[PDB]
């Protein structure tokens, strides 16, 4: 073929999430903030995070969407915006066989209506996010640590807190217990600055400012 | 009739391993009695049998030297007595015994394949292979003052 | 300071303190919780040990990787005692018996090995010896423990005259065979003390402050040559200790009064044993007497370390010995043994 | 004479302990795999003595197979206590022997040994079967190169 | 702009009752511990503990942090009460194992180059 | 050539011996000094320096692919012999 | 296309029902799953004789690193630090100084065996097959500090496993 490694390019996928996209959005102009297609057939809608519990009930009930099972539930923390935390949903319809993003904002301390209701497998998802980031979501059955330590101090996901923590474990003879003291490495962690000083991408080129 | 073929190649095995003494000797050592064509020895006193009709897996064995290296080693052996040149054929990484194939030899290559020297005072100790980096003032002698 | 021996870190594991040192006799009670001590600030510790390795295993993860090491010394051979000391800034000498045993006596563990170990240090060039004696030693004391220790402390000051002497009175723990001591004592019908253990007074020590008064000689600069005597808070009336042992155990009191040379007896007899001798004449007699005060010579307040009175930190003791009834009654059910004021 | 018969005696009770090493089943993770494996037919643990038993009560050697997180090293401190003496550790694989890939990790216990005694330190990640073999067989000799009652003529 | 959403109490007020109901859960609870986890520390040893907790983070002031920390504590004190703490977990509360650090400047510049 | 230093401790070929007042030394009693005899900088200087006819001359360290980068070393000073930086291999023109 | 794994209704036959009744009465199927284990235990057992014998394995395999050098006696290794800028676990250490002949080599090579993942990729990333994982898999030690390899330690086997090193490259160099 012309392109041996280049990965070949669907465009009847394309045009049929574009589509979609646009239903969602003129069904719900209330939450549905921006919706986009990705080059590689992903389609990812940005809704206020007032909108986590309606769009998702949408997404999940309407006949023309079927979206029956929340594949993964995850965040992503970037410092540098005003609502750092970054819940994204991601949903597969297995009657259309489809794959849907549904991508909100929150900050340290705003609350996200727990989505436990609608997909009662995020019930875990949440803790996990609560637990790595800190993101409160409130009307849940049961918020806690689901996979630090007992009595873990912070949120170790977030891009804040050192990949080594600030407490590592020992045992004492004097005591006879797994005491918890200041973290000492051995080696520290040596930190890499491998960052070509060259623009890669030129598609991706961020205008001045 | 296989039966007395059974029973008697039995015997066989007591008599490839140099009579009873013998067949004692590699049933209390190597826990096994079953004989093979003699491939190889090695400079330490390894001896090295093979035979293609066992299955994948003890097609190849051997039986370790009773002393190597100022350590007997008639009843506690381990897999570090293996040779580096020998241990290519025993782990059926090749098909090339070192008598038929030979491998290389240069200056840098070792002549006594140490075993494992945990435990005993020839350990390795880790130790820092650079030298200093700041240097010290060394203040003069004389009095001066 | 050599340019190893600078401080660096925290404080914590992998933390060069520049403390190197050796402890004798590392492989029990307090030689445990000095290294402890010792690994928890970051200090090569070149503990020498006689008996098998598996027992020094416990001595393993208290240290950095690198930092214990672990070295065959014998009690009658200057050339180990060479081998251990040699590269060292201090000689902490903790090798010690309650015993006699039969290829090593009173004099040998106390006299002779503590000899040899000052000789040789002063040789190789050490800094420091902190070496450790009983509170009342005396070379009048019927117990041939305590003349010994009196005598090993005089030829160790001859031979070290800036060593430190450390005289701990008597060290209670998780392991000290001295709450450990009364509450076994239980088996063997009642509590038989000598006259009704109502003159003997006695102030235990807790081993921690002990050990944390070890590490403060070692980094106060003036404890060289210095004599100390660590000694607990209160002191305690033989049989109100014994009484409070039995009461935080919560095992059933049956003191006993018994003679003098009936309790030498008993001692002789369980000496017969050949494994480790239960009591001994030297044990019953330590027992009975009196921690002498000794207010000139320098105590643990000096050094900076609060003595911790003993209620505090019985129940970790003898909470093993409590049957399942009282096996998590709180430390606040016994009433503190009444203390002659000092 | 006296250290002839303690001697002998030392030679049957090492014996003893050596031949019948039996292993618990602590495997945490990979490095388990290969704790099964060398239980499969192919290496059979059972015939080196060595019979795998939970319920520490009745075990001997404790292998640390998997990585050690903190959540789980007071789980490790404390069924290593419930072990009766004589015991040992063997550490299989980087993750229990130092920390291997998840050494500079928030919630990992940088070796096992910071933990519990480890007596035998197998390296691997994860080790071959025929590695962990190898390391069982050196604590073995271990224990056969042991002195207790020589010590106690000794005392 | 200045004004956003809230967790669970509309005023410092609200967020002051959810702290004293806290330290009502964790004083009653406290004797329990001692017993239920066979702690060596006393009662009153480990309620000054709480009332010391209690008091680090008296200086905040923005409710939403407020009531962040009455789930946190909440929390801990879930995992107190159904043994999901462990004699470890809860010792950790008290720092014994840590040699005191020093608070004077002089020390601080005996002992090392630090702030 | 490994050497013993005063104290005793043999040298390695990165000249690292520990001081005699340095209490590091005592991670090796009862053990030895892990020290490789065959060192680099002696065993490369016996290898003859080959007489190359050219002006210009391509190393790869022998076997091809089992060498090191193939480069290519200009021999044109008379005064020095043109030395591999990967395997250090001298050259020299046939006396110019 | 999807098959009904459990979809089989029973034949309610006079001869199908006493079959099962005396399937049930008369445990057949446990009959047969004693004589599996019967036939099993009759067959030949597959377990090698331990350390006399040793399992298979293939030149690729990756076991315990060592530094090779060149057939002249000159160390392979360059410091180029490729290898410590792709090590996974960061388990190597490397300190460069130029040596007295002028050529560029480790002041300080040390590779941390307890921190190691054995990846291989640090053997891929040489550009002149320096470091390399030997075909050793049986150096398990007694203590901790025995596995923080350092230069000497590495180059002792490379010195000592360079007639199977050499081998197995030979083997498979031209696969990569
Ligand atoms: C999905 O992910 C998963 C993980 O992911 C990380 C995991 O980690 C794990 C967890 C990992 C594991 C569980 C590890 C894997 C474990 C296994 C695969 C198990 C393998 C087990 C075996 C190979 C062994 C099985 C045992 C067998 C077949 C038999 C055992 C039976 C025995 C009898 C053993 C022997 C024991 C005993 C006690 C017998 C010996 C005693 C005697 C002979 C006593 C004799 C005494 C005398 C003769 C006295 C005589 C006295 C006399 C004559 C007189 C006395 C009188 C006097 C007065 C003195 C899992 C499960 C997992 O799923
Ligand atoms: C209550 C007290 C009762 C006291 C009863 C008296 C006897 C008790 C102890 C009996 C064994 C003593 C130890 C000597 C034997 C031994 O264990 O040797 C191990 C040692 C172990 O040596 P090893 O450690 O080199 O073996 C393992 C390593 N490989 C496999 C590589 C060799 O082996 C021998 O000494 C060889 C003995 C071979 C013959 C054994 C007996 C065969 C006949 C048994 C018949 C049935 C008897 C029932
Ligand atoms: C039928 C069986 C025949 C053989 C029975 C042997 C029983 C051995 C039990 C263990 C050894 C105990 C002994 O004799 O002395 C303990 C001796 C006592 O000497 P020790 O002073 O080293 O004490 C050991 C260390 N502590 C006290 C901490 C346990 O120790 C050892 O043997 C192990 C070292
Ligand atoms: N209440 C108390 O116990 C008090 C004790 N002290 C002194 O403190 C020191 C240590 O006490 P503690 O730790 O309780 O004692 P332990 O009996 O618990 O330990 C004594 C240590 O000395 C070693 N040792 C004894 N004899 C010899 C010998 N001949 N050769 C080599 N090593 C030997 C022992 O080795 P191994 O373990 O192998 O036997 C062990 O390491 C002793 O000097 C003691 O008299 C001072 C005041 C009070
Ligand atoms: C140790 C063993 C047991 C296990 C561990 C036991 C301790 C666990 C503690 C968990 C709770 C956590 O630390 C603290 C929290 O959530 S909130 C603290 C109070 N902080 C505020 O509310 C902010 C403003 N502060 C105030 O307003 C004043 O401080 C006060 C409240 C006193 C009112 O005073 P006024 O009225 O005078
Ligand atoms: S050492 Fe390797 S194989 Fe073993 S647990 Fe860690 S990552 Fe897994
Ligand atoms: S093989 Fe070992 S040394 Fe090489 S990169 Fe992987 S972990 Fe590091
Ligand atoms: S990649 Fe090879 S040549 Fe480069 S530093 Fe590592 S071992 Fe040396
Ligand atoms: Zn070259």
């Amino acid at each position: 073929d012309t392109r041996p490694t280049i990965r070949p390019r669907n465009d009847v996928v394309h045009k049929q999430l574009s589509a979609f996209g646009q239903y969602v959005a003129e069904i719900l102009p209330k939450y549905v903030q921006q919706v986009q297609v990705s080059c590689f057939n992903e389609l990812e809608i940005f809704i206020h995070p007032d909108g986590v519990i309606p769009v998702l009930t949408f997404l999940r009930d309407h006949t023309n969407a079927q979206f029956k099972s929340l594949a993964d539930l995850t965040a992503v923390d970037v410092p540098t915006r005003q609502n750092r935390f970054e819940i994204v949903y991601n949903l597969l319809s297995l009657r259309f066989n489809s794959q849907i993003r549904v991508k909100t904002y929150t900050d340290e301390l705003t609350p996200i209506e727990s989505s436990v209701t609608v997909y009662k497998a995020a019930n875990w998802y949440e803790r996990e996010i609560w637990d790595m980031f800190g993101v409160f979501f409130a009307n849940h059955p049961d918020l806690r640590r689901i996979l630090t330590g007992y009595g873990f101090e912070g949120h170790p996901f977030r891009k804040d807190f050192p990949l080594s923590g600030y407490v590592e474990l020992r045992y004492d003879d004097e005591v006879k217990r797994v005491v918890a003291e200041p973290v000492e490495l051995a080696q520290e962690f040596r930190k890499f600055d491998l960052n070509s000083p060259w623009e890669a991408f030129p598609a991706y080129r961020q205008p001045p400012e | 009739m296989e039966l007395v073929q059974v029973l008697r190649r039995g015997l066989q095995q007591v008599s490839g391993h140099g009579g009873l003494r013998g067949y004692l000797r590699v049933l209390f050592r190597a826990n096994d009695v079953r004989v093979g064509t003699l491939v190889g020895e090695d400079k330490y006193g390894n001896k090295y049998y093979e035979d293609n009709k066992q299955f994948f897996g003890r097609h190849r064995w051997v039986i370790y030297t009773t002393e190597m290296n100022g350590r007997d080693t008639f009843w506690d052996v381990d897999g570090s007595m293996v040779p580096p040149e020998w241990h290519r054929w025993l782990h059926c990484m090749t098909d090339d015994p070192p008598t038929t194939k030979p491998p290389t030899a240069r200056k840098y290559i070792w002549t006594n394949h140490k075993f494992n020297v945990s435990g005993t005072p020839q350990q390795y100790v880790p130790y820092s292979t650079t030298r200093k980096k700041i240097q010290e003032w060394v203040p003069p002698s004389t009095p001066y003052k | 300071l050599h340019h190893a021996l600078i401080p660096h870190g925290k404080g914590g594991r992998s933390s060069v303190s520049g403390i190197v040192a050796t402890v004798f006799g590392a492989t029990g009670f307090l030689g445990r919780y000095v290294v402890n001590h010792l690994g928890r600030m970051g200090s090569q510790v070149i503990v020498p040990y006689r008996c098998e390795p598996y027992d020094t295993m416990h001595l393993r993860p208290m240290g950095d990787l690198g930092q214990i090491i672990f070295m065959e010394w014998n009690g009658k051979d200057k050339d180990s005692i060479r081998k251990v000391v040699e590269h060292s800034n201090v000689v902490i000498n903790l090798v010690g018996r309650e015993w006699e045993t039969k290829n090593f006596d009173f004099e040998d563990v106390f006299v002779k090995i503590p000899h040899a170990i000052a000789q040789v240090s002063k040789e190789a060039g050490v800094e420091k010896l902190i070496h450790i004696s009983h509170l009342n030693a005396d070379i009048k004391s019927p117990s041939r423990y305590l003349r010994s220790k009196a005598v090993g402390e005089k030829e160790v000051r001859a031979a070290f005259p800036e060593a430190t002497i450390i005289k701990p009175s008597d060290i209670f723990g998780r392991e000290d065979r001295f709450l450990n001591y009364f509450a076994s004592m239980r088996w063997f019908g009642g509590v038989p003390l000598i006259s009704l253990g109502k003159e003997t007074v006695k102030q235990p020590v807790y081993i921690v402050d002990v050990s944390k008064g070890i590490i403060n000689a070692i980094k106060d600069p003036d404890a060289k040559g210095k004599t100390f005597a660590f000694v607990g808070p209160n002191r305690y009336l033989l049989f109100d200790l014994v009484q409070y042992i039995f009461a935080v155990a919560y095992r059933p009191f049956l003191p006993y009064p018994l003679p003098h040379f009936a309790y030498r007896w008993v001692g002789r007899l369980f000496e017969v044993s050949p494994f480790e001798p239960w009591t001994t004449r030297d044990k019953v007699e330590r027992v009975h007497m009196s921690d002498m005060t000794l207010p000139h010579l320098p105590g643990l307040e000096d050094l900076g370390i609060q003595a911790t009175p003993l209620e505090l930190k019985a129940i970790e003791v003898l909470r093993r010995h409590r049957t399942y009834r009282w096996l998590t009654s709180e430390m606040e059910d016994v009433k503190p043994a009444k203390t002659v004021n000092i | 004479r006296g250290e002839y018969v303690v001697a002998k005696l030392d030679d049957l009770v090492n014996w003893a302990r050596r031949s019948s090493l039996w292993p618990m089943t602590f495997g945490l993770a990979c490095c388990a795999v290969e704790m099964m494996h060398m239980a499969a037919p192919r290496y059979d643990m059972d015939r080196f003595g060595v019979v795998f038993r939970a319920s520490p009560r009745q075990s001997d050697v404790m292998i640390v197979a998997g990585t050690l997180t903190n959540k789980m090293a007071p789980a490790l401190r404390k069924v290593y206590d419930q072990m009766p003496e004589p015991r040992y550790v063997v550490s299989m694989g980087s993750c229990a022997n130092g920390g291997g890939y998840y050494h500079y990790s928030y919630s990992v216990v940088r070796g096992c040994d910071r933990i519990v005694p480890v007596d035998i330190y197998v390296p691997g990640c994860p080790p071959t079967a025929e590695a962990l073999l190898y390391g069982i067989l050196q604590l073995q000799r271990k224990i056969k190169r042991e002195k207790r009652l020589r010590i106690w003529y000794r005392r | 702009g200045t004004s956003v959403k809230p967790i669970f109490s509309r005023d410092m007020n609200e967020a002051k009752r959810r702290v004293r109901e806290l330290y009502r859960a964790w004083y009653r609870e406290v004797p329990n511990t001692v017993h239920l986890f066979q702690l060596d520390i006393s009662v009153k040893q480990g309620r000054d503990k709480v009332r010391e907790m209690f008091m680090k983070n008296a200086h905040v002031t923005d409710p939403r942090v407020v009531d962040l920390l009455v789930i946190k504590g909440k929390m801990e004190l879930e995992e107190t009460i159904n043994v999901w703490k462990q004699r470890t977990h809860i010792m950790r509360f008290f720092h014994e194992t840590e040699a005191p650090r020093p608070t004077d400047f002089l020390s601080k510049f005996y002992v090392g180059h630090d702030p | 050539g490994v050497r013993t230093s005063p104290t005793g401790e043999k040298v390695t070929h990165t000249g690292q011996a520990y001081d005699d007042g340095d209490y590091r030394r005592v991670r090796f009693s009862d053990r030895q000094k892990e020290v490789n005899e065959n060192f680099a900088i002696d065993l490369i200087a016996e290898q003859p320096v080959s007489e190359v006819g050219s002006r210009v001359i391509s190393c790869d360290g022998g076997g091809g692919a089992l060498g090191h980068p193939r480069v290519y070393i200009n021999l044109d000073k008379e005064t020095k012999t043109g030395t591999c930086g990967y395997c250090g291999l001298q050259f020299r023109q046939p006396h110019h | 296309t999807y098959k009904f794994v459990n979809m089989r209704e029973p034949s309610m036959d006079m001869k199908s029902v006493t079959d099962r009744a005396a399937q049930t009465l008369l445990w057949t199927e446990l009959v047969r799953g004693l004589g599996m284990t019967l036939s099993y235990l009759f067959r030949e057992p597959a377990t090698i004789n331990y350390p006399f014998e040793k399992g298979p394995l293939s030149p690729r395999f990756r076991g315990e690193h060592a530094l090779r050098r060149y057939p002249s006696g000159e160390e392979r290794c360059i410091a180029c630090k490729l290898c410590e800028a792709v090590c996974p676990a960061q388990a190597i250490t490397i300190e460069a100084e130029p040596r007295a002949d002028g050529s560029r080599r480790t002041t300080r090579y040390d590779i941390d065996m307890t921190k190691c993942i054995y990846c291989g990729f640090c053997q891929e990333a040489c550009p002149v097959d320096a470091i390399v994982e030997g075909p050793n898999f049986e150096f398990s030690t007694e203590t901790h500090e025995e596995l923080l390899y350092n230069k000497e330690k590495l180059l002792n086997n490379g010195d000592k496993w360079e007639a199977e090193i050499a081998a197995n490259i030979q083997a498979d160099y031209l696969y990569r």
